[PDB]
């Protein structure tokens, strides 16, 4: 029974949709999952994943991300700020490093080096419900 | 976050986690997303899992490791999902905490394309993509 | 890197493992060292275990969760280092690298007290002491 | 067969003599491998760990740590700057927080906040190495 995808939650019934347009064309399972997670990643309106995530506590966006295919090959990227796309970035740890998983700043670093572009990942919505928070 | 896991025509398996972690969280917090073994494992001779919940739990028990591992040892990826959430329940208890409080779930999937998924608490879904179609279960 | 795992005289484990990383690493590099499958493990109703070698390989493998599995599974900490050694090598073959660049090592501790380690490579030892006394072995 | 410690390479001779002190006074074996591990932390002369290490590409020293105990409690730090004894900060944030693993910046903050001082754990030896390794 193949090929088949299998995602979390709710927005993975449209995270999948995307995956299949990889995989009913006889895709690579690592070029769906990637694309799979990234409409997530991009939804500002998809409040846990990437682009309109909920910050930390200082109001700071930090995301983390790992990808694994089929024959071990690791890539892996936490506590990083500014990417839109934190899965790509992890996909380029385990391509174009020797290293296997970078945080904090060194993990933005390498992903302006790859040509990934700086963001504000913090929607007005957001700065809003973080200052809530605050107050509460 | 979200996890997924796939099977691709060729029968190779690959997974991707991402995550923006626990909200208003300690800034520098890492939950189980990026971590290999606790948010996703996949092996390609066995299958692959994600897991979802309190990033805290899944990474103090290696989560998805353990599903894959017990597929590795026989069992299904549902009886995997399941036996893996039951070790886990043994563990909060014997830490004196309250099940209420923790919520972990895994999805797993093997090379068959068989899959199957379980979660402490109820409440939790994941979407399944296959030649049926696209479907929203419940484990 | 340094990894240590004990058993006290209540008869409980517990371990620990810290390190500089790899030598001129890119900036924000993680190996093994903090992550809980990889670098260490410690279940009290089994046993525990700490990796040596290169952070990446242990990480891929998360090594010293296979160990503890291993030992769960009922060999001694010997043969759970040494099986879990002999599934990194088949990975590495797998992976077209060659073993002679690849280095990771466990040692092993059971909820009785017996010990054991295994690495890929040659040239490692660990030191043991009981209250017979503190001695340097080899793998 | 118990107390007994077990530790990787040939320093953990002289650490496991330091977590002995613990163990054989019937002391708990989170704070016998506490104990072991920082005597190497706290030694310059030990490249691989702590003070002494060997920084990364840009000549910063960040140190990486995890400590687990009796009953699934789990502590962890990751690339910390300026912290001599990441042990002891990751089993500050295993009982003091409601985290698991603080990473970067982050981590440094957090062990500031329990009274770890700021040090510079580069020694002049790494510099030098470094620089060495610069131009080769």
């Amino acid at each position: 029974n193949k090929p088949i995808v299998l995602s979390t939650w709710n927005f993975g019934l449209h995270a999948n949709v995307e995956a299949w347009k990889v995989l009913s064309k006889g895709g690579k399972a690592l070029d769906a999952v990637e694309k799979g997670v990234r409409l997530v990643e991009d939804d500002p309106t998809e409040r846990s994943v990437g682009y309109g995530g909920r910050p930390d506590r200082d109001g700071r966006v930090t995301l983390d991300a790992c990808i694994m295919d089929e024959n071990y090959n690791i890539g892996s990227v936490a506590c990083m700020e500014h990417i839109k796309n934190p899965i790509s970035v992890a996909r380029a740890v385990m391509e174009k490093t020797p290293h296997v998983m970078l945080v904090g700043d060194g993990a933005l670093e390498f992903a302006l080096s790859q040509g990934f572009k700086k963001e504000n990942l913090l929607t007005a919505e957001s700065e809003k419900e973080w200052k809530e928070w605050l107050k509460t | 976050c979200i996890g997924m896991i796939a099977l691709d025509a060729q029968g190779n398996l690959s997974g991707a986690c991402t995550t923006s972690g626990m909200a208003y969280k300690m800034h520098g917090r890492v939950g189980d997303s990026p971590i290999i073994g606790a948010g996703l494992f996949v092996d390609n001779e066995i299958g692959a899992a994600t897991a979802t919940g309190h990033g805290e739990e899944v990474i103090r028990t290696v989560g998805t490791h353990l599903v894959v591992e017990l597929m590795n040892q026989g069992r299904t990826p549902q009886q995997a999902c399941k036996e893996a959430v039951e070790r886990i329940v043994k563990i909060v208890n014997r830490r004196g905490k309250n099940l209420k409080d923790i919520q972990v779930g895994f999805i797993a999937l093997n090379k068959k394309g068989e899959y199957g998924a379980y979660c402490i608490q109820d409440g939790f879904n994941f979407a399944v993509h296959d030649q049926k179609g696209n479907r929203l279960e419940t484990p």
